[PDB]
C-alpha cells in the first residue's frame, strides 16, 4: 500500500526484500508530509540559497554557435557547491533523514561525486555518514575518497561482484536491511525502489524551474529543447520535470555510447538494454542473455549506473522524451570545445549532453533552435583523464 | 505435486521438525555440488533450499556472496542449474526442492516460462528474495498455474495485515526470518507470537531462517512452534573451508547435517 | 601627470621604465572613461551575473562557532566560476583591453589561478592570451598549466632569477615593454604600478558591496570585522573597500606566517618587511639587507607575492586596517576544521583568513562578535598538498 | 667634477663620437671583471656604463639577465661593486663612469646615501632604469647635491613635454633609446627628429642605446646627430662565449671595442 504511485507505466516498483518495505513506506510518508510542510520547504530553500549557491546561472554561449541559427544556453550546475547538481538532492534527503529522527546516513558512489555530496551534507547537518564504493572505484578515485574522509565520512570499499557501482548499490541495501531503524539510505540518483525516483526528481526539480524562469526572462519564450546526460537520471529529470507539461519543449536525454553502441561497450540501457528487475525496480538494464547484470562502460566514470530511472523509461515509451547516445570521442570533442570557446571546463558526464546539442546545431546549421544544455557539473576532476587521452 | 505437504505430515507423525540445508547450485563446481547435495540428503536433510548463482545477491552476506563467486568462477549458469535440478529429482523422488531466486532471473525471459521450467524439472517451490508481497501478483499466479509453491518471507516483526497476506499468498512453507539483515552464520537472531498468528491464519508451516548454525537453534525453533529450520551460511562455510579436500568436505558436511537433523527430533 | 592619485600615502607610484609610461597613462584614461560608461558597467555586470555566477552566497557557519559568542559568515568566492575571486577582475580587465582596442593579453601567475582566470576570460572574450609562469611553478602546477592550454592560452615558463612569481612578473613587464601597442598586461593583484592597485580594487569591490547588503539583510547591522588573506592584496581590498568609511567595521588582513615569523620563512612583508621599490611600486618588500628581492614562503602557493599592494600598506599606516599573520599549521587546522564541520573545502590561501577568525573566537569565546571571512577560493586544488602533509 | 663635459668637448674637437661599452660589475668574477674593464678602456672605450647585479632586472633581455646571474654566482654584492668602482677610478682618473641601477638598490638604504657613496668613489652619473621622470624628483635632487649627473631615458617616440623634461632634468648625457623592449643585441632599433629637439632644448649630449652591436650602427648614430653610442649585450656575449678561456675573452673584447671605437671617427 502506498500514498503515491510507485510506477511510471510499466516501470518502477518496490522490488526489495520484505524486510525493507517498512523503511520505504516510512520514507514515502515522511516525504509526502515534508512536501506540505512550509518549515521544511523554507529550511531546504535556505540551504539551497545560502549554502549551495542557488540559483545557478543560465549562460548564453555565443562563441560556440557563431554562424548558425542555434542559440545555446548552459544551466550552470557546475557552479553549485560541490561542483555538480548532486548537492541539491542530498540536502533535501538529509533534511528528510532528520525529520524521521535518523542520525546516520548510508550512500553508494561510483566515481565519488555522490559520496562527496553525501558527506558534505552530512557534515553540515550533523549526520554520521558511511559510503559504500566498489574497490575498483576506490582505487581510481583517490581524490574523492580523501574529500569524503576530510568531511568526516567513513568510506567502505566493496569487493564483491564487479567491485564497482552496482556492487556498492547492493552493499548499501544489505546494510540498510539491518540498520534502517537508525540510518537513512541516501540513494544517489532518480532510480531504485519507490519512493526514490520520485523524491530525487522533486529534490532536483529546481533545475528546470529556474531554467524556465531564466529563459523566459532572457528570450521571452520556452526552449525548443532541453538536453541532459543520463547516467541514473537525476540531473535530467531535474531539468525535465517542470517542462513535462509544456508539450512544445523537447526533452532529450543522452546516454553514454562508450566506444560505440555496436561494440557493446556502452552505458545506454534505456535504448539498448532489456527490461529487468534489479536495484529495487523494473527498468531497462545492461544484462546478459541469461539475466546477469553487467556494468555500463563510458569514458565518464559518473555515467556508470547500469540501468536508468523508471520515469525516463516511461517518458520514452510514450514519446514525451527522446533518448540518444554520444560516444567517448564525441564527448571529448565537446569538452575541448567548451574549454576553448567559452572558458568553462565541463564534467565529462555533462559533455555528453553538450555533444548532442553540438550535433543538433552542426547537422542543420540553418535550423532556428533555442537549446538549453544542463551543465550538470564542472570538469576539473576530468583534466587528468583528458590529458592522458590526448 | 504435494511434496511439502507429504513431508510435513510425515514429520508431524514422528514429532520431528524439518532440517533444510541451503547451498548454491554449482558451488564449487557442478560435479562437486551434485556430490554435496547427495551427501546432504544421505546425512538427513528433509528438504533442500537451492540458490541459482546471480550477479547481485542483495539479500546475502559474504558467505553466500562467495558461494556465488565460486559458482561463477566455474561458469555455472541458470541453464546448467536446471540440468542439475532435473538430475537431483531423478535420483530423489520425494524430497521437497525449493529454489532461492533473485527476481531478474525469474522475470528475464518470462515469469510464466520460469515457473513452467521449474515444474518440468520437478522443483516444488520458489522464494524470490527481492519480490515483496506487494509486487508478488504475477509471480504467485504463475507459480500456482504450474503447481509451484510461491514462498514468502515473514519479517521478525511483521504486522497483522502482512501476516494475513503471507498466510494467504504462500504455499508449501512460510519462510520465517530470524532477524533483519542478510544471510550469515555469524549473526544469530522470540518468534512465538508470529508463529501463532501464522497458524491462526492457516499459513503454510513455518521454516525459520537466517543465522541458524547450531543444533540447539534447530531444537529451539521447533520448540517455539516452527515446523523446521533452514541453514545456509553454516553449510556453505564447510564447503569454503575444505575446497582443497573434497573428501573431507563431504565428511564434514555429513557430520554437520547429521547433528542438525538429530536436534530436530 | 595622471587623472587619479598614484599613491596611498607614501606607498604606490609608477616605478616603471619610461617606455611603459604611455601604456599606464592610456590604461588609466580608459579605466576612468569605462567607470563612467553605463554600457561598460552593464556589460561587466552581465558577465559577472550570467557567466561568473554573482552574487556569491554569504554562508553562516553555526557548527564552527557553537558554544561561543562569535557569529561567523563566509563570503563564498569559492563558488565563483573558476573557484576563486580572481575571476571578477580579469573579466573587467579583459573588457578594458577591448575598450582600448587591444587584441592580446599578457598575464603573470604563481600557483596558476590567475593564469587560469586570465585564460578563461580571454577565451570568452576573443583575446589571445599568453601567460608567464616561473619554471619552478610550472613544474609544480601541471593541472593549472593544462587548464590554461585547454582554454587556448600560451604558457611560457620563466627560468630567470628564482624561476617563480616575481620572475614571471619581471618577464610580463619585459614583454609589455615591447608589445604594449597590441597587448594589455592583465596584472593579477592589487599591486604593481598605478593604475593597477586602483583598477583591481574597483573590479573586486563587489565582494564587499554584496557582503554589506547580505549581512544587513541577515543580521540588520554591519560586521564587527571583515577578515581576508593577503598575498598581493586583491581579495582583501575587494572585501574591505566598501567598508573603509564604516569606521566601526574592523578590517583585518592576514599574511602568511609560513614556518613562523621568527624563522624568516614567511610571506608577511607588510608587517615584517622593509619598504622598497620593485614591480613598479614603493611598498613593503621581502628583501635582503642589501636590497635584493626575495621570495615569500607559505604552505599556500598562492600567497607568494613577495610584496603587498600599496593601499594595504597605507591603510595599516593610518590604523584603519590591522594586519596579522597565520602559520602553515594554523592554516592547515582551519582547512581541516571547515571541511569537517561545514562540508566546505577552502583554499589554503583562504584558510589563513579563517584561521585568524578561529583564533579571534577561541581566544575570547565569550566576546560577542560578528565576523565575516572572505572565502577567496575553493581548496580542491590543495587536497594533494594537505593529504601529503597529514 | 665635469668628466662628461670634458669628454664631449674633447670628442667634438676631434669630430668623434663616443663609444661606451656596458658590462655588469663582477661578471664573471671580481678579478676578471676588473681585467675586462681595463681591456675595454685600453681598447678605446671613451666612457663606461656599469651595472650593479640586481635580483630583478626588468629592463634587461637574456644576455644581461645572465650576466647578473653569473655575478651573483660569484657572490657579487653592491658593496663589492663600490670597492671595484673605487679601484677603477684610482687607475683611470678621467674616464666618465656611469652606473645603470635598479631603483631598489638606490633607495634601499637611503637615496641621499647612495649618491654620496657614488661621489666618494668617483662615479659620474647614475641611470635608474625603473624611475621615470614622473618619479624622479628625489633621485635627481640627491644626484645634483652630490655632483652626480642623473641620466634619463628618452623613448624612441617621446612627445614634446617629455623631451623638455628630459632636457631639463638630466645632466652629463641623455640616454636615447633605439627602440621599445629591453636590452638585447639580437633586436636592432630614424631618431634624427628626437635628436634635434633635444639639442633645441639644450639637453645633455645624446648616447644611443639598445641593440647596438656593429660598427656601422656606431657610425649611423653619430651621423644622425647623437654624440655616441652605448653597447652592452654585444660586449656581454663575448664574456659569455669565452668563460672557459679568460685570455681569448680579453682578446675578443679588445678586437670588438677597437672596431666599434674606430667607427666613431
Ligand atoms: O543460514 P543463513 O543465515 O545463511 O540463511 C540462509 C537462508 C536461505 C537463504 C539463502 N539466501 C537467501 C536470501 C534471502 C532469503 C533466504 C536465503
Ligand atoms: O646593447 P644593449 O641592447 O644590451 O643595451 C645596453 C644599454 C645599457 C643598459 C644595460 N641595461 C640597461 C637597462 C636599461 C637601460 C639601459 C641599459
Ligand atoms: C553523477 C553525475 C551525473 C550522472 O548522474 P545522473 O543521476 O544521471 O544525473 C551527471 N553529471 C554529473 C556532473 C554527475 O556528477
Ligand atoms: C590568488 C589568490 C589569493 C591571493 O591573492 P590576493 O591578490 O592577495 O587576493 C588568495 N586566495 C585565492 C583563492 C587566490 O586564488
Ligand atoms: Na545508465
Ligand atoms: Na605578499
Amino acid at each position: 500500500t502506498t500514498l503515491l504511485n510507485p510506477y511510471f507505466g510499466e516501470f518502477g516498483g518496490m522490488y526489495v526484500p520484505q524486510i525493507l518495505m517498512p523503511a520505504l513506506n516510512q520514507l514515502e510518508e515522511a516525504f509526502v508530509s515534508a512536501q506540505k510542510d512550509p518549515e521544511f520547504q523554507a529550511q531546504f530553500a535556505d540551504l539551497l540559497k545560502n549554502y549551495a549557491g542557488r540559483p545557478t546561472a543560465l549562460t548564453k554561449c555565443q562563441n560556440i554557435t557563431a554562424g548558425t541559427r542555434t542559440t545555446l544556453y548552459l544551466k550552470r550546475e557546475d557552479l553549485l557547491h560541490g561542483g555538480a547538481h548532486k548537492t541539491n538532492q542530498v540536502l533535501g534527503q538529509a533534511l528528510l533523514a532528520k525529520r524521521m529522527g535518523k542520525s546516520e546516513i548510508i550512500a553508494e558512489t561510483g566515481a565519488g561525486q555522490h559520496g562527496v555530496a553525501s558527506a558534505l551534507a552530512s557534515a553540515l547537518l550533523g549526520l554520521k555518514c558511511r559510503i559504500y564504493m566498489g574497490a575498483k572505484d576506490v582505487e581510481r578515485q583517490s581524490p574523492n575518497v580523501f574529500r569524503m574522509r576530510l568531511m568526516g565520512a567513513e568510506v567502505i570499499p566493496v569487493h564483491s561482484g564487479s567491485a564497482t557501482l552496482k556492487d556498492a548499490c547492493n552493499e548499501a541495501l544489505r546494510d540498510w536491511s539491518g540498520s534502517y531503524e537508525t540510518a537513512h539510505y541516501m540513494l544517489g540518483t532518480a532510480a531504485g525502489p519507490h519512493p526514490y525516483p520520485t523524491i530525487v526528481r522533486e529534490f532536483q526539480r529546481m533545475i528546470g524551474e529556474e531554467t524556465k524562469a531564466q529563459i523566459l526572462d532572457k528570450e521571452g519564450r520556452l526552449p525548443d529543447a532541453v538536453i541532459a546526460c543520463v547516467g541514473g537520471g537525476s540531473n535530467a529529470i531535474g531539468m525535465f520535470a517542470d517542462f513535462i507539461n509544456d508539450t512544445s519543449v523537447g526533452l532529450i536525454g543522452v546516454e553514454p555510447g562508450g566506444h560505440g553502441i555496436e561494440t557493446g561497450e556502452h552505458g545506454a540501457p534505456l535504448k539498448h538494454g532489456r527490461v529487468g528487475i534489479y536495484f529495487g525496480m523494473k527498468a531497462p538494464m545492461m544484462q546478459t542473455a541469461d539475466g546477469q547484470i553487467e556494468e555500463s562502460y563510458s569514458i565518464s566514470a559518473g555515467l556508470d549506473f547500469p540501468s536508468v530511472g523508471p520515469q525516463h523509461a516511461y517518458l520514452n515509451s510514450i514519446g514525451r522524451a527522446d533518448y540518444v547516445s554520444i560516444t567517448d570521442d564525441e564527448a571529448l570533442e565537446a569538452f575541448k570545445t567548451l574549454c576553448r570557446h567559452e572558458g568553462i571546463i565541463p564534467a565529462l558526464e555533462s559533455s555528453h549532453a553538450l555533444a548532442h546539442a553540438l550535433k543538433m546545431m552542426r547537422e542543420q546549421p540553418e535550423k532556428e533552435q533555442l537549446l538549453v544544455v544542463n551543465l550538470s557539473g564542472r570538469g576539473d576532476k576530468d583534466i587528468f583523464t583528458v590529458h592522458d587521452i590526448l | 505435486m504435494e511434496r511439502y505437504e507429504n513431508l510435513f505430515a510425515q514429520l508431524n507423525d514422528r514429532r520431528e521438525g524439518a532440517f533444510v540445508p541451503f547451498v548454491t547450485l554449482g558451488d564449487p563446481g557442478i560435479e562437486q555440488s551434485l556430490k554435496i547435495i547427495d551427501t546432504l540428503i544421505d546425512a538427513g536433510a528433509d528438504a533442500l533450499e537451492l540458490g541459482v548463482p546471480f550477479s547481485d545477491p542483495l539479500a546475502d552476506g559474504p558467505t553466500i556472496q562467495n558461494a556465488n563467486l565460486r559458482a561463477f568462477a566455474a561458469g555455472v549458469t541458470p541453464a546448467q542449474c536446471f540440468e542439475m535440478l532435473a538430475i537431483i529429482r531423478e535420483k530423489h523422488p520425494t524430497i521437497p526442492i525449493g529454489l532461492l531466486m533473485y527476481a531478474n532471473l525469474v522475470f528475464n525471459n518470462g515469469i510464466d516460462a520460469f515457473y513452467a521450467r521449474c515444474e518440468q524439472v520437478g522443483v516444488d517451490s520458489v522464494l524470490v528474495a527481492d519480490v515483496p508481497v506487494e509486487e508478488s501478483a504475477p509471480f504467485r499466479q504463475a507459480a500456482l498455474r504450474h503447481n509451484i509453491a510461491p514462498i514468502f518471507i515473514c519479517p521478525p516483526n511483521a504486522d497483522d495485515d502482512l501476516l494475513r497476506q503471507v498466510a494467504s499468498y504462500g504455499r508449501g512453507y512460510t519462510y520465517l526470518l530470524s532477524r533483519s539483515g542478510v544471510t550469515g552464520a555469524e549473526n544469530r537472531g522470540p518468534l512465538h507470537h508470529l508463529i501463532e498468528k501464522l497458524k491462526e491464519y492457516h499459513a503454510a508451516p513455518a521454516l525459520q531462517g537466517f543465522g541458524i548454525s547450531s543444533p540447539e537453534q534447530v531444537s529451539a525453533a521447533v520448540r517455539a512452534g516452527a515446523a523446521g529450520a533452514i541453514s545456509g551460511s553454516a553449510i556453505v562455510k564447510i564447503i569454503e573451508k575444505n575446497l582443497a579436500s573434497p573428501k573431507q568436505m563431504l565428511a564434514e558436511l555429513r557430520s554437520f547435517v547429521s547433528a542438525m537433523k538429530a536436534a530436530s527430533r
